[PDB]
C-alpha cells in the first residue's frame, strides 16, 4: 500500500460530497441537538432519582420533572429519525453522481476500453464499490464533528457537578484516536484487496459462464469448480482480513469505554461512603451528581465509538475508490473529446499519412499507412489472417488510437464530436453481436420509428425474411442470450439488416457474409454491392473472385498496405494478391 | 419464510462454531446489562448508606462486579463477533460453490432460461445477501429471548409486579415489533432484490453491446433505461432507509416508556416497602440498559424479506434437473469411433417446427464426412446431438455400435473433439486456454501446435504465460479460429466434430489448415461442416442437409455427375 495514494483517494472522495454539502451541515446540526437533548435527559433522570431516593419525595411532588423528561425523550426520537433520513439522503445523491461520472466515461471509452477489465469485474466496480462508499458520506463526514463537539459538551455538564468524573472521562479520552489510528492503518489496502478479490471472482464468474459451451465440450467441470473454490477462497480470506480490523477497533473503544464506567462507577461509590474525599467543591458528593455521570459516561463515548465505527466505512470508501480513480484517470481513444463535426451528408473521403493504430496497452496493430479514399468510391481490404485488416476498421469507427494522421473530408477522425461521426457511420463487423431483445428491435437500432415498409425492405435485402416463418413470433421473436435462438448465419443476416436500414457517409464491413453458404452469400452481397455503391464503402473480405468492380483493392501484410489498384492490374502482376488468388 | 429452511440447515455445518456464537452473545448481553444495572444499584445503596454505613456496607463485592462485567463485555463481544463471522463467510463460501457447480450440467439449454448478468447476481451478489441470515437473525433473536428472561425472573425477586411491567414491555416488543416490520418491507425487500439484478443485467449487457450500440446511437436509450433502472433501485433503497429511521425512533419511544414506568411505578414501592431506597435505581437503570438488547431485533426480521427474496433465487437456480443425464458406469475410450444414426428427430424447448427430421447416415470408423446446407438448416444442431447437448426425441445414437446415452460423461468428452462454430477466448493466460483440452500437456507441446496451427506470433513476449480475453488481449477472428483448432488438435479424440473450421480465414491460411487437418486427422472419424466446396474430393462420403433433412448423401465424384442440389452450390 501506499499512503500518497490514498491521501489521493480521500481528497477525490471528499470532492464528491460538495453537492451534499447543506445536507452533511444539518445532519452535523442535528447530531449535536442529539448531545444536548442526552445531557438533559441525564439531568432530568438523576434529578428524579435523587429526589425519591436521597429526599423521599412523593412521585406525585413530581411532576414537572417527569413532564420534561417524556418531553426530551419525544425530541431525541424525533431526532434521531431526522438524522437517519438526511445522512442517507446525502449519501444516495453522491452515490448517484459518482456512478454517473462513471457511466459517462464509459461511454466514451468504447469496446476497445472496456475490454480492460472483464464485463463481471465492471458490474463490482459500478455496483458493489459505489455502493460501499456510502457510509463514508453519509455517517463518517458527519461524525467528525460529533466526535469532538459531543463530548465536549457532556464535559462541560460535569464540571459544574463533580470535576473528579469529568477528568476520570477525559483521562480515558486521549488514547481513543491513537488506537483509532493504529488498528486502522492497514484498513485501507485490506479493503482494496477485498474488492479486487470479489472483482477477480465476479469476472471469472461471468467469463465462464458466457463460455459454458466450451467447458462442457471439454469436460472442464472439475476443473472450473476448483477454478471458484480458489477465487472463493481467496475473497473468503480477503473479507475476513477487512473483518477482524473492524472488531479489533470495535473492541479496543468498547475497552476503554467499560473501563471509564467501571471507574465512574467505583469512584462514586467510594466517594459516598467516604473512603476517598477529593472531586467536589467543599460540597458533599450528592446523588445527583453520581447518576448524571453515570448515565453520561456512556454517552461520552457513543459520539468516539461511532467514529472509530465509520473510520472503517471510511477505509471501505478509500479501498472502493481506488479501481474507481484508476479508471477515471487512464486515457480514453484521443486525450481530448473531439468538438468539430461535419456538415455535409454526402460521402466522405478518407485521408491517411504514416497512420500508426495502437491498442489501449500501446502495442501497435497496423503500420504505416498511406492511402486515399476519395467521396462515393468504395474500397476493399484483403491480406492474411491477424495483419490488422480489422484494425483499420476500428479505427474509422473512432473505438482505438491512432499515432498518424486519419483525416475525415480533411477534419481529423480525433477532432470530430465522437457522437456526431457516428450518425454518419454504418457496419457490419467481424462475429457482430445482437443486443436488443427481439429481431424487430435490432434491426431497427438505428432508428425504432422506423416504418413498417423501410423495416420490410431491410429484411428483404438482407435476406432475413425467408427464416422468419421459422421463427414462432415472426420478427418479434426474442434473440436470447448472444442472440442464442438464431443460427451464425442467421444472426448474420440481421446484423446485415442493421447496416442497410439508414443511410451512411461510410459504410464499413469486416466480415459482411460470413457464415454464410455458397447461395445466401450470393443474394446478401447483391444487397451489400448495391449498398456499396451508394456512399464511401471499405469491406474487408477473403473472397477475391467474387470482387471485379470494386474502386480499389488494398492488400495488408503485418499491418502495412503494400498494393493498391483494381482487379484487373492486381491479379496479373503476381505479388502478394495473385498468390493470394492462386488458392 | 419457508424458503430459508434449506439455508438454516447448512447451520449443521460449523454448528459448534455458531452455537459459540450464539452464547458469547447472550453472555456479552448480561454482563453490559449487568455492567450498567450494578452501577446504578451500586451509587445509590452506597449513597443512602453514607459515611454512617460505611462498615455494615459491603462495597468490594459491587466493586468486583462492575470490573468484572467490564471486561466480559469487551471481551465478550469481540469473540462473539470472530466466531460467527468466521463460520457464516465459511458456510457463503460452500453455497456459492455450491450454487456454481448447478450450472455447467444446465449449460445447452437450461442457463438458456436466464439472463447472464442475472445469474451472475445470483452466485455474488444473492448469496452474499445471505449473510443476515447467519449473522443477525438467529443470534440477535435468542439472544434476546434469552436476556429478558433473564432479567425477568432475576428481577422478580425483588418485585413480581415491577418485573412483568417491564419484562411485558419488552417481552411484546420482541414478539410483536419485528413481524410488523417484516410485513412494511417485504415488498420493498422484493424490489430490492429484483431491481439490483435487474441493473446488473442490464449493465453487462449494455457494456458488452457497446461496439453496437454507440455506433447506431442506441447507447444513451439504453443507458436511460439502465438509469431508469437505478432510480427505482435507489428508491427502494430509501424505502428500507426510512424503516431503519423509523424503526430506530419507535425503539427509542418504547424504551422511554420503560424508564418512565419504572420511575413512576417503582417509587411507589419494590416488594412491599414504601420507601424502596437504593431498588428505584435497580428497576430504572436495568429499563435503561435491557433495551440495547432489542437493538437488533427489529432490523432481523425488516431485512429478512430481502433475504427470503434473494433465497429464492439461489433455490430457483440449484432445484433445476439438467435436462441430459449420463450413467455412472466406468467405461473404457475406443481407439475407433463410428457412429451410426437411425431417424433422429428433436425440437428445440418452446417451439413448434423440428430442426432435424429423421436425419439416418452411417458413418465407418476412420472416415471423414463433409456437411452442406444452407444457413439454419440444422448442421449445428447435428453436432451439438452427437455431443449430448440435448437427448433427441423420437431417435437413437450410437457410438461403435452402442448408444451414447450410456456412455460415462468423462469417457464421452474424452472420445469426441469439437470446434465449435463461435470460438470463446477465456479470461484466462494462453496457456490455460490451451489446457482445456489435454490437461496434462507440456509447454513444448503447447508451443509446438501453436506453430502447425499458424499461431506462432502468438508465443512471442509473454508467449504462454500472456493474458488473454478480456483484460488480456484479443485475437483477432482468424487467430480464435485458429485457436479452437489447436485446442481440438490437443484433445487428440478419435470422432473431430469440426464447424465451419475454416471460416474467416484467407485462401492461404485455410490451405494450410486444411493441409494440417488431413494430415492430423488421418484415421480418425471427422464430421466436418463447410460453407466451401473446397477439397470434398479428399471426403470419403458428402451429406446435404435442406430444413433439417439429408436431401442427397455420396461421394464428391457421384454428386457431381448427378446434378443435384450439390452441382448448383459448386458452380451457379
Ligand atoms: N436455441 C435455439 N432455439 C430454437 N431454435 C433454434 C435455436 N438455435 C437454432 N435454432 C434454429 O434451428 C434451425 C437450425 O439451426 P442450426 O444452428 O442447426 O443451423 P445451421 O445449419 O448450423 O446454420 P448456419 O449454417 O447459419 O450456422 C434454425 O431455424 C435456427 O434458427
Ligand atoms: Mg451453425
Amino acid at each position: 500500500m501506499n499512503k500518497s495514494r490514498q491521501k489521493e483517494l480521500t481528497r477525490w472522495l471528499k470532492q464528491q460530497s460538495v453537492i451534499s454539502q447543506r445536507w452533511l451541515n444539518i445532519s452535523r446540526l442535528l447530531g449535536f441537538v442529539s448531545g444536548i437533548l442526552i445531557i438533559a435527559q441525564a439531568w432530568f433522570m438523576a434529578r428524579i432519582l435523587q429526589h425519591m431516593i436521597m429526599e423521599n419525595i412523593p412521585r406525585e411532588a413530581l411532576l414537572l420533572p417527569f413532564t420534561l423528561l417524556v418531553l426530551t425523550f419525544v425530541l431525541r426520537a424525533w431526532v434521531v429519525w431526522l438524522r437517519e433520513r438526511v445522512g442517507y439522503h446525502a449519501g444516495q445523491h453522491i452515490r448517484f453522481a459518482i456512478r454517473r461520472q462513471v457511466l459517462d466515461r464509459l461511454q466514451q471509452a468504447g469496446p476497445a476500453w472496456i475490454q480492460g477489465k472483464p464485463a463481471g469485474s465492471w458490474a463490482t466496480l459500478v455496483l458493489e464499490q459505489i455502493d460501499d462508499m456510502h457510509d463514508y458520506y453519509a455517517r463518517y463526514l458527519p461524525q467528525m464533528a460529533l466526535a469532538v463537539s459531543v463530548p465536549l459538551l457532556i464535559v462541560v455538564a460535569i464540571f459544574p457537578s463533580n470535576w473528579a468524573a469529568a477528568l476520570i472521562l477525559l483521562g480515558t479520552a486521549p488514547l481513543i484516536p491513537l488506537f483509532m489510528a493504529l488498528v486502522g492503518m492497514g484498513a485501507a489496502d485490506a479493503n482494496r484487496r477485498n474488492f479486487l478479490a470479489l472483482a477477480r471472482l465476479s469476472g471469472h464468474f461471468l467469463d465462464r459462464l458466457r463460455g459454458m459451451e466450451t467447458l462442457r465440450i471439454f469436460g472442464r467441470g472439475e476443473a472450473e469448480i476448483e477454478s471458484i473454490r480458489s477465487a472463493s477462497e481467496d475473497f473468503r480470506q480477503r473479507t475476513m482480513e477487512v473483518l477482524r480490523l473492524a472488531f479489533l477497533s470495535s473492541g479496543i473503544l468498547e475497552f476503554f469505554t467499560s473501563l471509564s464506567i467501571a471507574l465512574v462507577a467505583v469512584y462514586f461509590g467510594f466517594s459516598y461512603l467516604g473512603e476517598l474525599d477529593f472531586g467536589h467543591y467543599d460540597t458533599g458528593v450528592t446523588l445527583a451528581a453520581g447518576f448524571l455521570a453515570l448515565i453520561l459516561a456512556p454517552e461520552f463515548f457513543q459520539p468516539l465509538r461511532d467514529l472509530g465505527t465509520f473510520y472503517h466505512a471510511k477505509a471501505q470508501a478509500v479501498g472502493a475508490a481506488d479501481s474507481l480513480k484508476t479508471f477515471m484517470e487512464t486515457p480514453l481513444a484521443h486525450p481530448q473529446r473531439g468538438e468539430a463535426e461535419l456538415a455535409s451528408t454526402d460521402p466522405v473521403t478518407i485521408e491517411a499519412e504514416e497512420l500508426f493504430i495502437t491498442s489501449p496497452e500501446g502495442k501497435t496493430l497496423a503500420g504505416p499507412l498511406n492511402f486515399t479514399l476519395p467521396a462515393g468510391q468504395r474500397a476493399v481490404l484483403v491480406g492474411r489472417s491477424g495483419s490488422g485488416k480489422s484494425s483499420l476498421l476500428n479505427a474509422l469507427s473512432g473505438f482505438l488510437s491512432y499515432q498518424g494522421s486519419l483525416r475525415i473530408n480533411g477534419i481529423e477522425l480525433r477532432d470530430l464530436s465522437p457522437e456526431s461521426w457516428r450518425k454518419h457511420l454504418s457496419w457490419v463487423g467481424q462475429n457482430p453481436q445482437l443486443p436488443a431483445a427481439t429481431l424487430r428491435d435490432n434491426v431497427l437500432l438505428a432508428r425504432p420509428d422506423a416504418s413498417e415498409q423501410e423495416l420490410q425492405a431491410a429484411l428483404d435485402n438482407a435476406w432475413v425474411s425467408e427464416f422468419l416463418p421459422l421463427l414462432p413470433q415472426g420478427v418479434d421473436t426474442p434473440v436470447g442470450d448472444q442472440a442464442a435462438r438464431l443460427s451464425v448465419g442467421q444472426a448474420q443476416r440481421v446484423a446485415v439488416a442493421r447496416a442497410l436500414l439508414n443511410p451512411c457517409s461510410l459504410l464499413l464491413l469486416d466480415e459482411p457474409a460470413a457464415s454464410l453458404d455458397a447461395h445466401s452469400e450470393q443474394r446478401v452481397m447483391e444487397a451489400l454491392n448495391a449498398a456499396s455503391l451508394r456512399q464511401t464503402t471499405l469491406m474487408v473480405t477473403h473472397q477475391l473472385e467474387d470482387l471485379a468492380d470494386w474502386d480499389v483493392i488494398w492488400v495488408m501484410q503485418d499491418g502495412r498496405i503494400i498494393e493498391q489498384g483494381r482487379y484487373a492490374e492486381l491479379s496479373v502482376a503476381g505479388g502478394p494478391f495473385a498468390t493470394l488468388l492462386a488458392h | 419464510m419457508r424458503a430459508l429452511l434449506p439455508y438454516l440447515a447448512l447451520y449443521k455445518r460449523h454448528k459448534w462454531m455458531l452455537s459459540l456464537g450464539i452464547v458469547l452473545a447472550i453472555v456479552t448481553l448480561l454482563a453490559s446489562i449487568g455492567l450498567l444495572t450494578l452501577s446504578g444499584w451500586f451509587l445509590s445503596a452506597s449513597a443512602v448508606a453514607g459515611v454512617a454505613g460505611l462498615y455494615s456496607f459491603n462495597y468490594m463485592l459491587p466493586a468486583a462486579g462492575v470490573r468484572g462485567a467490564a471486561i466480559t463485555r469487551t471481551a465478550g463481544r469481540y469473540f462473539e463477533r470472530l466466531v460467527s463471522h468466521d463460520a457464516t463467510f465459511r458456510v457463503l463460501q460452500h453455497l456459492r460453490i455450491y450454487t456454481f457447480s448447478k450450472l455447467l450440467p444446465l449449460s445447452p439449454a437450461g442457463l438458456a432460461r436466464y439472463r447472464q448478468g442475472e445469474l451472475l447476481n445470483r452466485v455474488v451478489a444473492d448469496v452474499d445477501t445471505l449473510d443476515h441470515l447467519y449473522l443477525r437473525v438467529i443470534s440477535p433473536l435468542v439472544g434476546a429471548f434469552v436476556v429478558i428472561m433473564v432479567v425477568t425472573i432475576g428481577l422478580s425477586f425483588l418485585d413480581f409486579t415491577l418485573a412483568f411491567t417491564l419484562g411485558g414491555i419488552m417481552l411484546l416488543t420482541l414478539f410483536l415489533m419485528p413481524p410488523l416490520f417484516y410485513r412494511a418491507g417485504k415488498s420493498t425487500g422484493q424490489n430490492l432484490t429484483h431491481l439490483r439484478g435487474q441493473y446488473r443485467q442490464q449493465l453487462t449487457a449494455w457494456l458488452q453491446g457497446q461496439a453496437e450500440l454507440t455506433i447506431f446511437g442506441a447507447s444513451d436509450r439504453y443507458r436511460t433505461q439502465l438509469e431508469n433502472t437505478e432510480i427505482q433501485w435507489l428508491e427502494a433503497q430509501r424505502r428500507q432507509s426510512e424503516l431503519t429511521a423509523l424503526s430506530q425512533a419507535i425503539m427509542l419511544l418504547i424504551g422511554a416508556l420503560a424508564v418512565i414506568l419504572m420511575l413512576w411505578m417503582a417509587s411507589g414501592g419494590v416488594g412491599g416497602n414504601a420507601q424502596p431506597g437504593a431498588l428505584i435505581a435497580l428497576f430504572v437503570f436495568c429499563a435503561l440498559a435491557a433495551f440495547e438488547a432489542l437493538a437488533p431485533v427489529t432490523g432481523a426480521f425488516q431485512h429478512l424479506g430481502q433475504v427470503i427474496a434473494s433465497a429464492v433465487r439461489i433455490s430457483d437456480l440449484t432445484d433445476q434437473k439438467p435436462e441430459v443425464t449420463f450413467p455412472d458406469t466406468q467405461t473404457r475410450v475406443a481407439d475407433r469411433v463410428s457412429l451410426t444414426l437411425r431417424d433422429v428427430q428433436f425440437t428445440y424447448p418452446e417451439q413448434s417446427q423440428q430442426a432435424l427430421k429423421g436425419i439416418s447416415l452411417q458413418v465407418n470408423a476412420g472416415e471423414h464426412i463433409a456437411i452442406l446446407g444452407r444457413t439454419g438448416c440444422g448442421k449445428s444442431t447435428l453436432l451439438q446431438q452427437l455431443t449430448r447437448a440435448w437427448d433427441p426425441q423420437q431417435g437413437e445414437i450410437l457410438l461403435n455400435d452402442s448408444p451414447i446415452a450410456s456412455l460415462n460423461e468423462a469417457a464421452l468428452r474424452q472420445t469426441i473433439s469439437v470446434v465449435p462454430q463461435r470460438v470463446h477466448l477465456f479470461s484466462a493466460t494462453l496457456r490455460d486456454n490451451l489446457l482445456l483440452a489435454s490437461p496434462g500437456s507440456s509447454d513444448e507441446a503447447l508451443s509446438e501446435i501453436l506453430r502447425r496451427v499458424g499461431l506462432e506470433k502468438l508465443l512471442e513476449d509473454a508467449g504462454l504465460n500472456s493474458w488473454l480475453g478480456e483484460g488480456g488481449r484479443q485475437l483477432s477472428g482468424g487467430e480464435l479460429r485458429r485457436l479452437a483448432i489447436a485446442r481440438a488438435l490437443l484433445h487428440d479424440a478419435p470422432l473431430v466434430l469440426l464447424d465451419q473450421p475454416t471460416e474467416g480465414l484467407d485462401a492461404t491460411t485455410e490451405s494450410q489448415i486444411l493441409e494440417l487437418l488431413a494430415e492430423m486427422m488421418r484415421e480418425k472419424t471427422v464430421l466436418m461442416v463447410t460453407h466451401r466446396l473446397r477439397g470434398l474430393s479428399r471426403f470419403q462420403q458428402i451429406i446435404v442437409m435442406d430444413n433439417g433433412q439429408i436431401i442427397e448423401q455420396g461421394t464428391h465424384a457421384e454428386l457431381l455427375a448427378r446434378q443435384g442440389r450439390y452441382y448448383q452450390f459448386k458452380q451457379g
